[PDB]
């Protein structure tokens, strides 16, 4: 989709955005996601 | 008349409002959330 995967200096707030969050993501609330499981869930390279 | 603000009134509590002066410039704008889960 539209989501770039490329490195960021990730700001970390302490909201706790993950309530229901697998299944709006499955249900598709955003407009683009991406779910990246296991290996994907890196820094992609530069 | 009634002078009112945007800021003057309350519902800028649910708007954080930031001036950018320079709008019509910009095509599109994009925030990236990660969440790890």
């Amino acid at each position: 989709e539209g989501v770039e995967n490329r490195p960021f200096p990730y700001l970390t707030v302490d909201a706790d955005l993950l309530s229901n969050l697998r299944q709006s993501a499955a249900e598709g609330l955003f407009h683009s996601f991406d779910l990246l499981v296991g290996k994907d869930a890196r820094e992609a390279g530069i | 008349i009634q002078y009112v603000r945007f800021l003057e009134t309350a519902l800028a509590v649910s708007c954080v409002n930031t001036e950018f002066k320079d709008l019509s410039r910009m095509i599109d704008g994009k925030i990236q959330f990660r969440i790890s889960v």
